[PDB]
């Protein structure tokens, strides 16, 4: 139980040592030991802490026997380097993709995790996620392409790989015209949809009552001309950045998009564009003039399924098929 | 909780409970804190420690029994080690610092076995069986020195004396201390060389002078001087004499009065005049009974009135006043006299006999002390110690006291061993050899007991600035090549690791108790699970 | 328990860390402290409880969903059942009382299993292997929704949910209201899949009369007050047009942050007159369209009120956004956020107006509500509850809310199971012979899992102030003989449960007590995950706040 | 840990049932002296300092702060009777408090489960409504002489019984004015206006159809007496309107600033010309009026009233028939008030009062009550609302039931015959309602100074003879029938009193635990 009230139940020894505040100066160094184990290999953070404490216990009796500490430290480094070559002869190389070696090693690495009983369908899940990215140079295999989305409610048995990009945030639903979209082109809007304003302070002076009649019509005409170019490219799905500085949506804009049955989802993270652009195969559109059909991708089904109070927006299939794909997995569970 | 206060025992929140591995770790570390303190003072290269009392008095000693006695502790496990060294000093009186190091060494090897999943009783069962195998092995190696005559028997007493005198302050005079400690037992002892009485030897310290002034005086040393000091200080016997005819009296000099409260009613002047003559007739009668008996120095427990100051001065009879009751028992033993309860029972056969009675000036003022000497071998030997510091005069008492505890243990027949770490190494390899034959679950129990015995020789190498690894490996390789057990650690570095050439000798009864007190105490500590400590 | 442990010896932590069996002992006491509440509220013989906020207000809540929500529990493991009771409302909507008692009993009996030194992984596996066979056994013993010629189901489905509630004696009257309310609000999606939008039925709070006289409204009832008193209170005639607008009818400032600068003073008045004239342009298109009722999300300025009275139009202001969406679909109107189309011109089309039979505003006990009945496009329903006070209707509001979720599960999945301890008792005999096959250390874990489910049927008899043994001992006689009943219907021995009123064992099918099958699957899986997470906690670490 | 921070300790079992029954009985025990024509009065002290002295049941309960949570549910029961009907609030608590008092020796003694009792309370509630329906007789709702005796039912207890002959004429014409044909009369208290004017005499009063305003005239020349008044309601203030856009004018030429003030005077004159198009005699607005718009209306003889209450404008539109229009451009002759007459401002030292007299069926009336003091005048206001509430249920349904102890005992006799025929576990809780209906007729005797032992003993013997009209006199305590004296009360009052008591008893018997400390 943390100081702010958050309670974390973790099997991993890194989170156990990180969330726990130790008053002893040297005992906190074990927290960063599991950090190096989790950053490089990612597995064995609990064992490396036990091995560190075991070597200190073996070296504790060596201090009273008249051995200098540097001799003890230089002896462990010489023994650790020799222990590396011991494991190099015993290990066996494996094929690029093998369902027998990868699945059995993934379920074994789970060990005491709560998912060990759920490891039946979860072991092929982690294997098939990495197999989508293959290289002969043995790159670190960045995990940014693998997105694990957490949803409150349900059971872990319902966890399965999604065939396409999943959206964490829900639809605007203010207009809520389209219920479900089939064979839609998902768009990406990096700009703001609103009545025309500069990004800096401006002034509008009205010297005649007839001028206000043109203002209300032209403010809606700007939002109308944006919907015209979208309809010509047959883009039924739009995604807009948060845009805390300038309003991203408007009641007049959502009404124009409701007539064309265009689904729009806002409040999207800025760092998630790389997952949206590579996963859906859609080039972001930052300008109404740069908007075209070539930058738009293809999606079979874009829908929002409300199940047991948990609302989620999922996309099924990507027809782009660019160089490398992405992995999308939705996580469900009873307790947060 | 259901919403109501749940209290099983009074002072709920005051008392705490310890259980599991955390309860065992706190007990081992409590002994390691006591061990590392005692390990520094172990061996002749050790160092003393200052003991500050709550009243302001200070004490400087390396003795594990004295350090822990005045030590104020909190944890009860460290308090159990206090009575461990107290058990060693009360009975044997030697090896108080070795029982603490050996006991904590058993607990250090037991903590490693507990982490491996061994039940604590299985650990205690292995130490009990390994303790009897080490004692039976060393008992066969030692030899009986009782075949030697009284001339060589004195040499063995000088050997074990110089060893116990080391490691303590004022160790430069140990050559003369070893000679004076043996002569006390030579004078006071049974004719069969058995069951010598230790209570006949008294330890009397004196603050002043230098340590070179310490010498043996057979007799009684009292803090009281001669009453009415118009008499000569040094009393000399008559030309011909059987002795000085020392007199001891527990009755003060007074006219006879009933023990019960009495009322003497004088109804006339004639009855009052008879009391005047009756008064002086008793003081004249009491001084004549001593002169007719031939006695010279008169000792009174309660003293006497100033009337007898000049009365005993006319007859040249020395007298002392306000002598303690415990000192009166010490006087009759030295002079072989008998305490006379009253003048009617006073006879010449009950008078004591000593060589000379005299007093010393000591320092400038200080106080006047009486000294008695004997003309032949007697049953009383009083130790006389001097020093330039109050701390030196104090520690030298228990330094020679522990030296006398080693000699009286040698009075017991057919127990001798050689010290210097040679005993622990011999008993260590005998236990490790049985571990290979037994195997089983107890195989690791004999290993922990063998590694604990080697801690004492390795501790001796730490205070001497040596390599505990190279020293222990040499001792173990020597016992495997040859059967001689006399090779041990040398902290004085005179060479010749053989203990026979270095003369170092220790009592076997002292070394046997070190294993028994350490093994049997760890058996109780390992059984402790729930620790309930109330708040002060 | 006993004496507190020492504080961080050689451990050097700023908080409190306790290890050993003291954590699992306090974890059981955390679930047992919150269970003793939910326990006495289980079953038709259960009794309501009253929670006080110390501010003078009291809350009567029978089920443990809101009870655990209101009660503040700072214990880390105690918050699991608090979130579990709040969870059970999300998936099934009913069973918050049974899921907490079962999950607390799974941990209670497992406290003696760890004293055996049995590792939790053996305990967890014993509960999971027994659960996999339990879910399959429930699917074998389910009954079809066909039954006799007539329905004779949905009426009995609601009577089970009405139990344990104050309206349980009136369940015969409320049975027909819940069934007719859900069938009217049904929708269609996923190309033929029927959906049931729970909460679409409006629950109104009224005082006076009695709960037995509560009338089911054949349509939607909007809770709000009339804009102006000069408007007609009742609108009759067929084809009543209703306008739902999300746009502000009040006069608003020009743009947002601009500034109006006027040079010629002759235009000072003409510019201001246009600001008030643009607002009434949208009202003129509504009056010419023939809209009888104008529903507006936000308020209505006095400029728009004079046009509604002269045209005999009922204006309504301060409408909830979620309320108007249900009015649009029911009446057939289209929600209008603003007046515009693809063309540059601005006009109002008559297709955006809905149709219904009648619009009337009813006022009972200070509660004013507009009754919209006879929706042609899509039917709707509303329930007006009548009781002692508002807090007496607060329990009646959640009583009918749980009944809507139970009927939804029976229509989607026609598989139902009888209530009264039928499922909990049947799983015991099935798992007794199954544990003997596996054996080893998992035989005791499965045996304790079957005995842990006995807390539900035993709680029924304890809260009824009757003898529990004679009811449970006779209960097992039918279930123990049901597994050995053997093929040949003459089988019987199954679907029997406790009758708490008469103190006898009768068939639950003829008694009219049924429960959805999916309610048993989601309850046992959710109650196990709460026990698995607790059995896996060796050490609790509490860090003091900074 | 402490686990639950809210009432970790719990009180459950019979201890929670006794605390719920004892506190519920204490609510009814204080109002026992408030029942009957001889009933006393109760004074209440609020933290604000206002003193409320009345015998009404609801007015006593809502102004008392009860720390007992379950007893607070008893406080809201009178609100159910007051909002739905308004008469019979005292008998609800006395009946509901007696039920739990009679139902107490069951869970403790007979060990009967509450739900078993609830099933008996619901069956006894259905049979009680049938007995009340049988003893009820229909009467003519259009008879003015018959409705005067029905209003005296609630007046006999109140202090206004001395003026009852005058008070019935005030409440009769008030309900008949606001009612209209449409759910039948659909009369509402919001259309009836009761104005409290300190001083005067209670014997002298009249029902005035119109709106009585305390605002004075805005100009001295304004005529305070008009033969044929014409009322035009305007929500827009006559002051110069300012745009909310915060328009800032940049003045350059010297004639621009002088023109702005002139245009402000031209529009105010223009708005007056739009009003003078229909030539109204009176002007009434709910906002302030500028001093410039006053002069332009002096030529047309338009009397202006400013800062009129918002709800009063809706009551002016009912009597005068005018239509409320915010803009002056939409004013038409049809929107001008018609048929109104007798406009006069009477001079009183305290405040200026304006009178209106009427000649689309919804109307309004303003009752002027003149008391001896402000606090007594607050009592007549409460007594007048309860008097008009009796005439509501008479016009809603023709059914009329006896009162004064006849209806309560008529149900208890029918419950005694069916109880012996049940022969089951529900027989004991079914007899609790029969003894619970006896508290109301027993209280009438205790407050009258008679002997309840001998009167109630012979009272039950009369109901066995086949007549349900035997009541209990409030003065002499005679057993004479209520047909002779004429006590009759609407059946709705008797039904709402029994229904609320049964629904409330089932709520408190289901509470097995009381916990606090939640702090939501
Ligand atoms: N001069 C010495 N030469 C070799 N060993 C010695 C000498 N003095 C002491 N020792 C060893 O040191 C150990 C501890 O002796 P010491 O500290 O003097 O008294 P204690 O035995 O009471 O601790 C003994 O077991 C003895 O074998
Ligand atoms: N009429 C009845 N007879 C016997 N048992 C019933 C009856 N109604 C409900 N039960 C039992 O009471 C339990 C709880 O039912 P219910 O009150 O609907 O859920 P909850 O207690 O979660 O609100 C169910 O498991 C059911 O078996
Ligand atoms: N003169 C009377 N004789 C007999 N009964 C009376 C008399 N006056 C009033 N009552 C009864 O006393 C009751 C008191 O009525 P009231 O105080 O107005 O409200 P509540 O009935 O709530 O107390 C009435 O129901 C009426 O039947
Ligand atoms: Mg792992
Ligand atoms: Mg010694
Ligand atoms: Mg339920
Ligand atoms: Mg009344």
């Amino acid at each position: 139980k943390t100081s702010r009230g958050e309670i974390i139940i973790s099997n991993d020894g890194h989170t156990i040592l990180k969330q726990m505040a130790i008053l002893h100066p040297v005992a906190r160094m074990l927290v960063e030991v599991s950090a190096a184990q989790d950053s490089e290999a990612g597995d064995g953070t609990t064992s490396v802490v036990i091995l560190t404490g075991a070597l200190l216990g073996a070296a504790e009796r060596l201090l009273n026997k008249g051995i200098h500490p540097t001799i003890i430290a230089d002896s462990f480094q010489s023994a650790a380097k020799r222990s590396v070559d011991i494991l190099l002869e015993m290990c066996h190389k494996v094929s690029l993709s093998d369902r027998e070696q990868l699945v059995r090693a993934a379920s074994t690495s789970l060990s005491s995790k709560i998912v060990s009983q759920y490891s039946s369908f979860l072991a092929p899940l982690a294997v098939d996620s990495v197999l989508k990215i293959s290289d002969e140079n043995s790159k670190n295999v960045d995990l940014n392409d693998i997105r694990l989305v957490k949803k409150v409610g349900g059971t872990i048995d319902d966890t399965e790989m999604i065939d396409g990009v999943v959206l964490t945030q829900t639809a605007i639903k203010s207009a809520g015209g389209p219920t479900r979209k089939e064979k839609a082109k998902i768009g990406l809007i990096q700009f703001q949809i609103s009545p025309p304003k500069p990004d800096t302070e401006n002034n509008i002076i009205v010297n005649d009552y007839r001028q206000m009649d043109k203002i209300l019509k032209e403010e809606r005409a700007y939002l109308l001309n944006i919907c015209k170019k979208i309809k010509k490219a047959k883009c039924n799905v739009l995604l807009i950045q948060k845009s805390i500085l300038r309003d991203a949506v408007n009641d007049l804009a959502l009404h124009f998009l409701s007539k064309l049955n265009i689904m729009v989802v806002k409040d999207i993270e800025r760092e998630e564009i790389e997952f949206l652009s590579k996963g859906l195969g859609c080039k972001p559109i930052a300008d109404i003039e740069l908007f075209t059909e070539d930058r738009l991708g293809s999606a079979d089904l874009v829908e929002e399924i409300d199940s047991d109070g948990s609302k989620i927006v999922r996309v099924t299939g990507i027809r782009n098929n660019n160089a490398r794909p992405t992995v999308s997995v939705v996580i469900r569970g009873a307790n947060n | 909780e259901m919403g109501r206060p749940f209290i099983i025992v009074k002072d709920q929140g005051n008392k705490k409970r310890q259980h599991g591995l955390e309860a065992k770790k706190s007990h081992i570390l409590a002994a390691r804190s006591v061990a590392s303190i005692i390990k520094t003072s172990l061996g002749p290269r050790g160092l003393d420690k200052i003991l500050i009392s709550p009243d302001g008095e200070i004490t400087i000693t390396n003795d594990g029994a004295t350090i822990l006695s005045q030590m104020e502790l909190d944890n009860e496990i460290a308090k159990l080690l206090v009575q461990l060294s107290k058990s060693q000093d009360d009975e044997i009186g030697d090896g108080t610092t070795g029982v603490v190091v050996l006991a904590s060494a058993l607990l250090d090897q037991a903590l490693e076995l507990i982490q491996k999943g061994i039940h604590p009783i299985k650990i205690a069962n292995g130490f009990d069986e390994a303790a009897k195998l080490a004692i039976s092995k060393l008992e066969e190696t030692c030899d009986d020195i009782s075949a030697s005559n009284d001339e060589l028997f004195r040499d063995f007493l000088l050997r074990a004396a110089k060893t116990s005198l080391g490691s303590k302050i004022v160790s430069k005079d140990h050559d003369r201390f070893a000679e004076m400690a043996v002569e006390a037992v030579i004078n006071v002892m049974d004719k069969d060389r058995k069951d010598v009485d230790f209570d006949l030897i008294k330890m009397q310290g004196r603050v002043g002078g230098s340590i070179s002034d310490s010498k043996l005086i057979n007799g009684v040393i009292l803090d009281k001087d001669f009453s009415h000091p118009q008499m000569p200080k040094c009393v000399l016997p008559k030309e011909g004499s059987d002795g000085v005819k020392l007199a001891i009296l527990t009755c003060p000099f007074e006219p006879p009065k009933p023990k019960t409260k009495h009322k003497l009613d004088i109804s006339s002047v004639e009855e009052y005049q008879k009391l005047q003559t009756y008064e002086q007739d008793k003081f004249k009668e009491m001084i004549d009974d001593v002169k007719k008996a031939g006695a010279d120095v008169v000792i009174c427990q309660w003293g006497f009135d100033d009337e007898a100051n000049h009365l005993l001065l006319q007859n040249d009879l020395p007298a002392v006043r306000w002598v303690g009751g415990q000192e009166l028992e010490h006087i009759a033993i030295s002079t072989n006299g008998r305490i006379v309860p009253r003048f009617q029972d006073l006879s010449k056969d009950k008078l004591g006999t000593c060589s000379r009675i005299y007093e010393q000036e000591f320092g400038t003022t200080k106080d006047r002390m009486l000294i008695i000497e004997q003309s032949k071998e007697t049953k009383t030997v009083t130790c006389f110690v001097r020093g330039s510091n109050k701390m030196i005069v104090d520690e030298a008492e228990r330094a020679l006291h522990d030296s006398l505890c080693v000699v009286r243990n040698l009075v017991k027949d057919s127990r001798v061993v050689y010290g210097g770490g040679a005993a622990e190494v011999t008993m260590s390899l005998a236990v490790s050899e049985e571990a290979d034959k037994q195997r089983g679950i107890d195989q690791y129990a004999f290993r922990g007991f063998a590694q604990a015995l080697d801690t004492i020789p390795m501790t001796l190498a730490e205070n001497s600035g040596l390599d505990p690894i190279g020293t222990l490996s040499t001792l173990k390789s020597k016992q495997l090549k040859e059967k001689i057990s006399n090779i041990g650690v040398d902290c004085l570095g005179y060479g010749s690791n053989d203990m026979k050439e270095l003369f170092v000798v220790d009592p076997f009864i002292g070394k046997k108790q070190q294993i028994l007190l350490a093994t049997q105490l760890c058996r109780m500590i390992l059984k402790i699970d729930n620790v309930i400590i109330s708040g002060k | 328990q006993l004496f507190n442990n020492s504080r961080s010896d050689t451990l050097f932590l700023g908080g409190e860390k306790i290890s050993g069996d003291d954590i699992r002992n306090q974890n059981v006491l955390a679930t047992m402290a919150v269970a003793n509440v939910v326990k006495s509220s289980l079953g038709p013989v259960g009794l309501d409880k009253m929670l006080v906020d110390d501010i003078g207000d009291f809350t009567v809540t029978n089920d443990g969903a809101t009870i655990l929500s209101l009660l503040d529990v700072q214990h880390p493991a105690g918050k699991i059942l608090v979130e579990l009771a709040q969870q059970q409302d999300r998936e099934i909507g009913d069973g918050t009382t049974s899921v907490v008692i079962i999950a607390s009993e799974l941990l209670k009996r497992a406290n003696e299993l760890v004293k055996n030194k049995i590792h939790p992984t053996t305990i967890i596996t014993g509960f999971r292997v027994a659960l996999r066979e339990a879910i399959r056994f429930i699917n074998e013993v389910l009954s079809t929704s066909v039954d006799t010629l007539g329905k004779e189901t949905l009426i009995n489905i609601a009577k089970t949910s009405m139990s344990s509630k104050i309206i349980g004696a009136d369940s015969d009257f409320f049975s027909n209201m819940v069934v007719d309310a859900l069938l009217a609000v049904k929708t269609q999606n996923s190309k033929g899949e029927i959906k049931y939008p729970v909460k679409a039925v409006n629950v109104l709070k009224a005082h006076g009369k009695s709960a037995t006289e509560s009338l089911l409204v054949p349509g939607y009832a909007l809770n709000c007050t009339v804009a102006s008193q000069a408007m007609p209170k009742r609108i009759a005639g067929g084809n009543v047009k209703i306008a739902c607008l999300d746009l502000n009818l009040q006069k608003a400032r020009m743009a947002m942050g601009v500034q109006i600068n006027i040079d010629d003073p002759e235009q000072l008045e003409q510019i201001r007159k246009r600001e008030a004239g643009i607002v009434l342009e949208r009202v003129k298109k509504i009056i010419d369209a023939g809209a009888q009722v104008v529903l507006t999300t936000k308020g209505i300025d006095d400029l728009c009120l004079k046009e509604f009275v002269e045209a005999k139009i009922m204006g309504v202001r301060r409408c909830k956004k979620e309320d108007l969406r249900r009015i649009a679909r029911a009446t057939g109107a289209t929600l209008v956020s603003s007046m515009s189309n693809l063309e540059g011109e601005e006009t109002f089309e008559s297709s955006y107006l809905g149709l219904c039979d009648e619009v009337v505003q009813a006022k009972f006990s200070d509660d004013e509500c507009i009754l919209i009945k006879g929706t042609s496009k899509h039917s709707s329903s509303s329930i007006i509850l009548r009781g002692a006070n508002d807090y007496s209707l607060d329990e009646m509001e959640r009583s009918l809310h749980d009944s809507l979720s139970v009927v939804k599960r029976t229509l989607e999945s026609g598989n139902v199971v009888p209530g009264g301890g039928c499922v909990e008792a049947a799983l015991n005999i099935y798992l007794d012979n199954f544990a003997t096959t596996v054996g080893s250390r998992e035989q005791l874990a499965i045996a304790e899992f079957a005995a842990a489910l006995l807390i539900i049927p035993k709680t029924l008899a304890v809260n009824a102030a009757k003898d529990s043994s004679e009811l449970v001992a006779k209960l097992r006689s039918y279930h123990a003989a049901s597994q050995m009943a053997k093929p040949e219907k003459r089988r019987s021995y199954r679907n029997y449960g406790l009758d708490l009123i008469r103190g006898k064992i009768v068939d639950e099918i003829h008694a009219g007590v049924l429960e959805p099958t999916i309610s048993k699957v989601k309850s046992l899986k959710s109650a196990l995950e709460a026990c698995v997470a607790i059995l896996r906690i060796d050490t609790m670490i509490t860090v003091d706040p900074e | 840990v402490v686990f639950m921070n809210a009432s970790q300790e719990r009180t459950t079992g019979r201890q929670a049932q006794i605390s719920n029954i004892t506190a519920a009985k204490a609510v009814a025990d204080v109002i026992r002296t408030c029942l009957g024509p001889k009933a006393m009065l109760k004074m209440l002290l609020d933290p604000m300092g206002g003193l409320v002295l009345t015998n009404d049941g609801h007015a006593i309960l809502r102004e008392i702060d009860v720390a007992h949570p379950a007893a607070k549910s008893m406080l809201e029961l009178s609100r159910t009777q007051d909002e739905e009907v308004g008469d019979g609030t005292t008998t609800v608590i006395i009946l509901a408090g007696e039920i739990l008092a009679q139902c107490a020796p069951y869970l403790i003694e007979k060990n009967i489960h509450p739900v078993i009792i609830i099933q008996a309370l619901k069956k006894a509630l259905t049979d009680a409504l049938e007995v009340i329906k049988q003893v009820s007789k229909p009467v003519d709702v259009e008879n003015d002489a018959a409705m005067k005796k029905l209003i005296q039912a609630s007046i006999g207890t109140k202090y206004v019984i001395h003026w009852s002959e005058k008070m019935c004429e005030l409440a009769l014409d008030a309900v008949k004015t606001v009612r209209k044909d449409l759910n039948f009369e659909i009369d509402i208290k919001r259309y009836v206006r009761v104005e409290k004017i300190p001083g005067g005499d209670v014997l002298d009063s009249r029902v005035l159809k119109g709106v009585l305003l305390n605002k004075d005239v805005v100009h001295p020349k304004m005529s305070r007496h008009i033969e044929n008044p014409r009322v035009v309601l305007l929500d827009c203030p006559l002051e110069y309107k300012k745009g909310e856009s915060q328009t800032n004018i940049e003045i350059e030429k010297e004639e621009d600033w002088n023109r702005i003030l002139q245009i402000e005077e031209e529009q105010v004159q223009l708005m007056c010309e739009q009003i003078l198009a229909v030539r109204p005699t009176l002007v009434i607005t709910e906002k302030g009026v500028s001093d410039l718009a006053q002069h332009y209306l002096l030529k047309g003889g338009c009397s202006v009233l400013r800062r009129v209450k918002k709800s009063d404008n809706n009551r002016i539109a009912r009597v005068t028939g005018a239509t409320i229009v915010n803009r002056v451009e939409d004013l038409k002759e049809s929107d001008v008030g018609t048929n109104c007459g007798l406009f006069k401002v009477e001079m009183i030292g305290d405040e200026y009062f304006s009178f209106l007299d009427n000649c689309g069926l919804q109307k309004a009336c303003t009752i002027m009550l003149r008391g001896g003091s402000k606090d007594i005048l607050n009592e007549i206001d409460r007594n007048l609302q309860d008097a008009m509430a009796v005439a509501r249920n008479v016009m809603l349904s023709p059914s009329l039931s006896p009162g004064g102890g006849a209806t309560e005992m008529a149900v208890s006799v029918k419950l005694a015959e069916k109880a012996k025929q049940l022969e089951g576990i529900q027989q004991w809780p079914y007899q609790a309602v029969a003894d619970a209906m006896e508290c109301i007729p027993r209280t009438l005797i205790q407050n009258a100074g008679g002997d309840p032992i001998r009167l109630l003993s012979q009272l039950r013997a009369k109901h066995a003879q086949g007549n349900f009209t035997t009541g209990i006199d409030g003065d002499k305590g005679k057993i004479v029938d209520m047909v002779s004296y004429g006590i009759w009360e609407p059946e709705v009052i008797k039904q709402q009193s029994v229904k609320t008591a049964i629904e409330s008893a089932c709520l408190l018997l289901r509470v097995d635990d009381i916990v606090s400390g939640v702090r939501k």
